[PDB]
């Protein structure tokens, strides 16, 4: 019986990070943290931190806890209000060619390729999920906290008033907060090299 | 060294033997020093005449016996024993004894120099003032010193064949530079050893592997021609590998009485249809454009920088469509005839000694550029745009004398050199740049404008283009309806195949082809059929050219890279400055290339495998 600690952790998770978790995951999680730190009787402050760290490493797809409202993909245009602690599955810069990007990433030198005798703000396109519905997040205004090297499974808070169109959220810096974390299962498949290689038609992916 | 030292040295000199690089240089220099009073005489070579004339050298009245050679008097090769391909293993050519000899066709010239040395008390070298010219000078010294070992040897230094230059050369004779001659002997030796060893190795091997394809064909190797080919194959491969991508952009245009204004998206373009579609949909609903910022600042177009060999070779190809080999041939002809300064120089700084005001004045009789030349003089005088390089030997290539008697390409290159010189000595074009930023549904678009106020150097230099792009009047705060709001598609474009000027640029960047030798190496890969010119006219590699580069590059060591030749050429510059001796450079370069050779012989089957991709099976 860890249901007393679960309510206190649930209160804190929502209050501090607007993180919503199912009761069964939360109870299973507390029990594991108690087994891991068997020798001690942890404080609620330490428990809340360790629960949140486990959440940051959890695949929301495996959590089965809807956050984003129903039929958000069914509406052609609208506005979204409220706090959502979602997960980035994959991320790419659409302001730059993927071939140009993969070349730089692969560290190969293409200096002689742009030699001739004759004398652009970034836009990241985020693949966001609550674990049930998958939508897109666009860098409408420069959001410097986001970068292409963020690990797949990175948890981010999407809040405030956000205008959406054709399954794309028009995110401004005042609407984004990076929580951290990663998903091992996603690190493999949606690594920046693999994301870009797919956009230039490279096989075995 | 001093005037008293020279006068003392000259005492008792009656006949002075003078030797030029070619007969036309000898006829020209003799005509100017003698004031046409020279007396022609015949040498043992029908094409290399003797021009006798009385002259006064360092307070001594002498008879100047002005003759010439026909370029390099001596040929370098291995001994007879190693000369036959089947007489030795190509690897021994890295140590095989090398000798200098006079070819049968030049023996008449060698015998004329020897003949005249007997009647002459001093020798003055009048070969062109470059590395090859100093080496030719030392070939003339060796031949004459064989007759008279105590012969007084002097060197005339000049950058043009004009009465003042050749007269000053006589008042400022110097000692012949053995250091620059030695750097030529080192390059000549390395080119023979690396050239012979690698050529014999691949030609004999590939003739055995592909008999039907490469029968009696010569697969040559050059330490510089190989990285030159490498650039052409590297660019072709870049294009072959390039993946084009579809992009989308919002195009907003606004129609005006005498022209459509196109506002360019500040986001430029997006490689995602949904990302652009969403932003475009926002623009169709509320397309009312508001003038955010109407900014304007002075813009200027810079006049050309003082001309050096590389810029001449590149601009003659791009602007005049004359290839570097021809440009250098015409440029040498105009130099010899006295119309331009020595066209083999790295200098882009006009020396303080040089009177630019006279050189400009000299061009005022011309119907086309005469008025402009006068204009420079009226506006205070010449104000050249100098660079940062100086060889400390020659000034930038410039017109030394006015002529209107030139024809064909000779006229085209002279006209180019004159216009560039005047443009350089002129002012920069001055204009006014304007920009109008508009907002459509929080999306920013920008239209640009240009208004040239003073064309300046552009009035003499038509090879550069600047054009007015006059924008209509937009007030900061205005609101308007755009003509069209579109969502157009584009694609990324690959690089293009290299042009000659593009190839020279890459060679320059990587430090190969130095001492104005770019053309020679580009011509060799053209002639050996390793590269071919497209109708565009860009460099396309052939199957043998392609196969050799990817054959050696598959061996591990990146041989198509120009790093090893750049190091070789760097060492040659050190020999000239006396910063390194010729024996260490030779030992080091030979050890370096012998190693690369030994690794290539070990992995020789890689060459067969790379070419098999094109010629198929073969044993
Ligand atoms: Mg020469």
């Amino acid at each position: 019986n860890v249901t007393s600690i679960a309510l206190r952790a649930e209160t804190w998770l929502l209050a501090a990070w607007h993180v919503k978790v199912p009761p069964m995951w939360l109870e299973a999680c507390i029990n594991w943290i108690q087994e891991e730190n068997n020798n001690v009787n942890l404080s609620q402050a330490q428990m809340n931190k360790q629960v949140f760290e486990q959440w940051l490493l959890t695949d929301l797809r495996d959590l089965e806890h809807p956050l984003l409202p129903d039929g958000i993909l069914e509406i052609p245009k609208g506005e979204l209000n409220g706090f959502y602690a979602l997960q980035i599955n994959s991320l790419v810069d659409v302001s730059q060619p993927a071939y140009s990007q993969i070349q730089k990433l692969r560290g190969k030198n293409t200096t002689n390729d742009l030699v001739t005798a004759e004398a652009p703000s970034r836009m990241l396109m985020l693949q966001l999920t609550d674990g049930i519905v998958q939508i897109q997040g666009m860098e409408y205004q420069p959001i410097p906290i986001l970068h292409s090297d963020l690990p797949p499974g990175t948890k981010i808070l999407i809040y405030g008033n956000i205008s959406f169109r054709l399954g794309v959220l028009l995110l401004k810096p005042e609407n984004v907060k990076v929580l951290g974390g990663e998903v091992d299962a996603l690190l493999e498949e949606y690594a920046q090299e693999k994301v870009l290689a797919r956009l230039i038609g490279e096989p075995d992916l | 060294f001093s005037r008293a030292a020279m006068e003392m040295a000259l005492r008792g000199v009656r006949k002075v033997l003078c030797v030029a690089e070619k007969n036309d240089a000898a006829k020209g220099i003799a005509d100017l020093l003698s004031n046409g009073r020279m007396r022609r005489r015949e040498g043992l070579s029908k094409f290399n005449k003797i021009y006798e004339f009385d002259y006064h050298l360092y307070g001594q009245n002498v008879t100047m016996v002005m003759t010439s050679v026909s370029g390099h008097l001596l040929a370098h090769d291995f001994q007879m024993q190693f000369r036959k391909w089947q007489s030795c293993n190509p690897l021994v050519l890295f140590e095989a004894e090398i000798e200098k000899y006079c070819p049968e066709n030049f023996v008449d010239i060698k015998k004329t120099l020897e003949r005249e040395t007997r009647q002459c008390q001093a020798l003055v070298i009048w070969t062109d003032c470059d590395r090859e010219g100093e080496n030719i000078g030392f070939e003339i010294i060796h031949v004459c010193k064989a007759v008279k070992p105590n012969l007084q040897v002097l060197r005339a230094r000049f950058s043009e064949i004009t009465p003042h230059a050749v007269r000053t050369a006589c008042e400022n004779l110097t000692e012949p530079d053995q250091r620059v001659s030695d750097a030529v002997d080192v390059r000549q030796e390395l080119d023979l050893r690396i050239g012979a060893a690698f050529t014999r190795f691949q030609t004999l091997r590939l003739q055995r592997i592909f008999p039907e394809v490469l029968a009696e064909q010569l697969i040559s190797y050059g330490s510089c021609q190989f990285p030159t080919l490498g650039f052409v194959v590297e660019r072709f491969k870049a294009i072959q590998a390039f993946v084009p991508e579809i992009f989308h952009r919002i195009k907003v245009t606004h129609d005006h009485k005498d022209g459509i204004v196109e506002f360019n998206w500040k986001r430029h373009r997006l490689f995602n249809h949904t990302a652009c579609l969403v932003l475009y949909q926002l623009c169709v609903e509320d397309p009312m454009a508001t003038v955010v910022e109407v900014r304007s600042k002075p813009k200027s177009k810079w006049r050309p920088q003082a001309l050096d060999t590389v810029e001449l070779e590149k601009l003659a190809s791009r602007k005049l469509r004359i290839n570097a080999k021809e440009t250098m041939r015409i440029a040498e002809k105009l130099y010899t005839q006295g119309y331009i300064s020595y066209p083999r120089t790295e200098t882009n700084i006009f020396p303080r000694d040089l009177n630019l005001t006279v050189l400009v004045e000299q061009q005022t009789p011309d119907p086309r550029w005469g008025a402009f030349a006068q204009s420079i003089l009226e506006r205070g005088g010449p104000t050249p745009r100098n660079g940062n390089k100086s060889d400390q030997a020659h000034p930038p290539i410039h017109p030394t004398k006015y002529t209107n008697n030139l024809q064909g390409d000779e006229q085209r290159l002279y006209e180019f050199i004159v216009r560039h010189f005047l443009a350089c000595c002129s002012q920069d074009a001055q204009g006014q740049e304007t920009t109008v930023e508009i907002d459509i549904a929080q999306e920013r678009f920008v239209a640009h404008g240009l208004m040239i106020l003073a064309r300046n150097y552009l009035d003499v230099y038509p090879y550069d283009h600047w054009s007015d792009k006059i924008l209509p009047v937009y007030e900061q705060g205005s609101h308007f309806q755009p003509s069209t709001v579109e969502m157009v598609d584009g694609e990324t474009s690959p690089p293009k195949l290299l042009t000659e000027a593009d190839l020279i640029a890459l060679m320059e960047k990587h430090g190969i082809g130095t001492d104005a030798t770019h053309a020679e190496h580009i011509e060799t890969i053209k002639a050996r059929m390793y590269v071919g010119l497209t109708p565009d006219k860009r460099f396309l590699p052939g199957h043998l050219g392609m196969g050799l580069v990817e054959g050696y590059d598959s061996m591990g060591y990146e041989m198509s890279k120009p790093d090893l030749r750049a190091e070789l050429e760097a060492d040659l510059k050190l020999i000239c400055d006396g910063k390194k001796d010729k024996f260490v450079v030779l030992r080091q370069q030979v050890q370096k290339y012998k190693q690369v050779f030994i690794e290539a012989v070990a992995k020789a089957k890689k060459l067969d495998e790379a070419l098999a991709q094109y010629f198929g099976n073969g044993t």
